[PDB]
């Protein structure tokens, strides 16, 4: 995981960005993604679990944002690390609920 | 295909098709919970073509990761005739050519 997100990345998901992409997935109006970064790194938020392509899933305990399929708020954040940095996407909580035998 | 990544896919594509993207397949294998997504270009490949097939794939799985565990990507420069991408099977992106 790495420390910096990556803004432009991150954009995608926050509402009212430059870079926000109406339809996907968002994260909370009150939500730093550098904060939440920093307390993965700290130990405040634990990884889970991990998803497609190897990435972490994080547990936040509280509100983060909401899923753009099933409009849900989620807890749960899939963390994205690549070259120029980390994104968080919020995760439906099915994703993390529903687990296979 | 399922609805569930038809859905997902319509989705997790905005934003990122552009001019060269012929056709975007997908392979979903129920039991093994896995997904072969394939981008046929127009052109060879870059590395801003693996970059969004990764975030494509984060995208998909955040919101439809109960039916998957696991995916796969390959970007694929065609030359083949438009009736040929026509025919695959598991689009859920194809561009509009001339037959």
């Amino acid at each position: 995981i790495g420390t910096k997100i990556h803004d432009g990345a991150q954009g995608k998901h926050i509402s009212g960005h430059r870079n926000y992409i109406e339809g996907k997935s968002t994260l909370n109006q009150n939500i730093n993604p550098q904060e939440l970064l920093n307390g993965i790194h700290s130990g405040a938020y634990p990884v889970i679990s991990k998803g497609a392509r190897r990435n972490p899933v994080v547990d936040f305990g509280y509100p983060i944002g909401s899923d753009g399929k099933s409009g849900l708020s989620t807890n749960f954040g899939t963390i994205h690390s690549g070259k120029n940095g980390v994104h968080i996407v919020p995760a439906n909580p099915k994703t993390i609920k529903k687990v296979q035998l | 295909l399922p609805s569930w990544l038809r859905v997902g896919m319509n989705i997790a594509m905005l934003g990122m098709i552009h001019s060269d993207i012929r056709l975007i397949t997908v392979d979903y294998e129920e039991r093994r919970r896995f997904l072969k997504i394939k981008n046929y270009l127009s052109r060879e490949a870059i590395t801003e073509d693996h970059e969004d097939m990764e975030y494509l794939i984060t995208e998909l799985w955040s919101m439809c990761g109960e039916y998957f565990d696991e995916a796969d990507f390959e970007c694929i420069y065609s030359n083949h005739s438009s009736m040929e991408l026509n025919q695959i099977n598991g689009a859920v992106f194809r561009r509009k050519e001339l037959i």
